[PDB]
């Protein structure tokens, strides 16, 4: 039974105490966003803010309660490559942008660097899930600064942040990163929400999301990990949360830690070497690509890319 | 036999789908129990209606179960 | 097949890469605990050591371990009153002892404060195991305390102590270094999974008790033993790297009082023990359980401790 | 064929000619928290367990 309205419930939050229906789970959503972004001065009131979106349930609901709460936030979009799934997951974003009058940028792998993340993976030597991340982060900060917005969002929930956080611990950052020079402040608005309680919102919402998840982390260690921490969960209300934010509150401030950023060599992004890691792994696959005739002898790539639309 | 014994109709997406039938008749409880499922990692919907663990489940409704993982 | 000799292996470790045969594996174990015993500095080679022994197939390996290495390992035995289970308890630690022309000290619960366990719940106002713990705790430190001991040792494992850890984490070690009117306390065990001290008592032919003491640590142990079955080592990496690459990174901060009732270790005016046992004989003399003129009266610390 | 002791005891019988790895698996049974004894000794995962063998599963949690 809700607690406001006293229609019957339809999430039921224990580590929370509270059960809401479907009218007031979702102004509670939204409010409890707007908390956690509050709290931790995540966006400046009504500002320019470009989200991550690749049409999973996560990053739809972020651009929907970001949209509501009067932020300009447009969604940026980065086509893999990776088959029928990268198609899929492009669609569902189109749509979903188009569905409302949300502006939507678009960068893709293949058209623009030549390769998609499978293929890139292959020649630069790297697994497939360490080059897929590494692309994303440097090309969604590249099209920030190039556009000028101050800050990234993304639609990590708790349980991703409390399965990196205890993966770390088992084989031995937070919910905002800081503007630098040339790198825009990365932020998480969703850090204190559960996968179930992000799912709950994107369905009474009404958000179609793409539901099939990335191929290649099909047996990832983080599934694992949030299937540890979610059966304590299951048994301890609240535990994933106190888990992270004793972490943030308590052990972190405690924690002696150990070097100063430079402009990369070829595209001047922030990095500790002389080159930054993506255009050292681009370097290599372009030069692997070469020597295998996978491509002309005779190009040279621009390391700088337009977003389109 | 479950052709004959007709069940209530359970689609698990998780992500990949599959058909089961379990016994309806109690609350939600009961049979992500008896599927294995933790409740905390799955949101169950009945037609246009999430569900909750006190919530009864009938011999002839249809749980689409997805996993929020 | 038995890195040794070849043989068939009777215990098998993937998270060391390790399989064993009965023999070598006793030799292993034996000799994995005194590299733990060292490198931590739990004991002195011969030195004297009182071990709290229950029965349970952890506190007799390790009182059998201890032994074997050449330590005076001294049983201490609390008969805790908690029906067939803690009279079982008992006869097994005896037993024990005796085929061994071993040492064991007994302190019954009941006989010593008027209460065994269950009835300490009830009147105490607290849960079993917290109130089974505290009592546990404080008198294993007061018989080492007035015995001339300088450490006591326990017999917790890898899983025990990971869900302890993991429990601190989900909830915001091995060696604890003796203060005045406190003992020393080890676990030699630590880098052992129940399962391989399991091996070692079964192997050993060590007679134990099956049953336990009737969690968290439960969930805590489910949940880590689910990430042990997919990735091997994960528990000894996960308690290994807290204490040896985040603990020492972690800033120090405390001085202990003594008790004004018993004069033993507490952070404030009065220890939790004796404000237990004081609530315990209050509710007890109203249950006319207890003659209105009697007063708990602890043993002082010996004033040469 | 398989007495349960986990810790309480419960027997079970099953059907072998099999590695104890699938059978502590159709139990639903994870290997780092159980120790399979038959007879005077102990088993591993790899230890094929044939039919008429007493396997006496004993909890390792404790
Ligand atoms: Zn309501
Ligand atoms: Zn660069
Ligand atoms: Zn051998
Ligand atoms: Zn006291």
């Amino acid at each position: 039974v809700c607690k406001v309205c006293g229609q019957k419930a339809q999430v039921e939050m224990r580590s929370r105490g509270l059960a809401l229906c479907r009218e007031h789970y979702l102004d509670w959503f939204v409010k409890e966003t707007e908390r956690a972004i509050r709290r931790h001065r995540m966006l400046l009131p009504g500002e320019r803010v470009l989200v991550a979106v690749s049409g999973g349930k996560d990053s739809l609901a972020l651009w929907d309660v970001l949209s509501r709460l009067g932020y300009q936030a447009v969604g940026l979009h980065i086509e893999l490559g990776i088959g029928e799934y990268s198609k899929r997951s492009l669609e569902v974003t189109q749509a979903f942008a188009r569905e409302r009058g949300l502006e939507l940028l678009v960068v893709d792998l293949k058209e623009a660097y030549g390769f998609g993340v499978p293929e890139l993976a292959r020649l630069s030597g790297r697994v497939a899930c360490s080059a897929c991340g590494l692309s994303k982060r440097y090309i969604i900060n590249q099209v920030a600064v190039e556009e000028g917005f101050r800050v990234v969002a993304t639609g990590h929930n708790l349980d991703d942040e409390a399965a990196v956080l205890f993966g770390n611990l088992l084989n031995p950052q937070g919910p905002v990163l800081p503007e630098k020079p040339g790198l825009a402040a990365r932020v998480k608005p969703f850090y204190r929400f559960s996968e179930r309680e992000v799912l709950s919102y994107t369905l009474l919402r009404g958000i179609r999301y793409l539901h099939e998840e990335c191929p290649n982390a099909k047996g990832a260690k983080s599934l694992l990990y949030k299937e540890a921490l979610n059966l304590v969960e299951r048994s301890m209300p609240g535990a994933k949360l106190r888990f992270l934010d004793g972490f943030l509150e308590k052990i972190r401030p405690r924690l002696d830690v150990g070097v100063a950023l430079r402009e990369c060599e070829r595209c001047g992004y922030p990095t500790t070497g002389a080159v930054c890691a993506f255009c050292r792994m681009w370097d290599a696959v372009y030069r692997r690509a070469k020597k295998r005739k996978l491509l002309p002898e005779e190009v040279s790539f621009r390391p700088r890319v337009k977003p389109l639309r | 036999l479950v052709p004959r014994g007709s069940h209530m109709r359970v689609v698990l997406r998780l992500p990949e789908r599959k058909e089961v039938e379990v016994k309806g008749n109690r609350p939600l409880r009961e049979v992500l129990e008896e599927l294995g499922l933790n409740p905390e990692t799955v949101v169950a919907v009945r037609g246009e209606e999430l569900l909750t663990l006190e919530d009864e489940v009938r011999e002839e409704d249809t749980l689409e179960v997805l996993s929020a993982i």
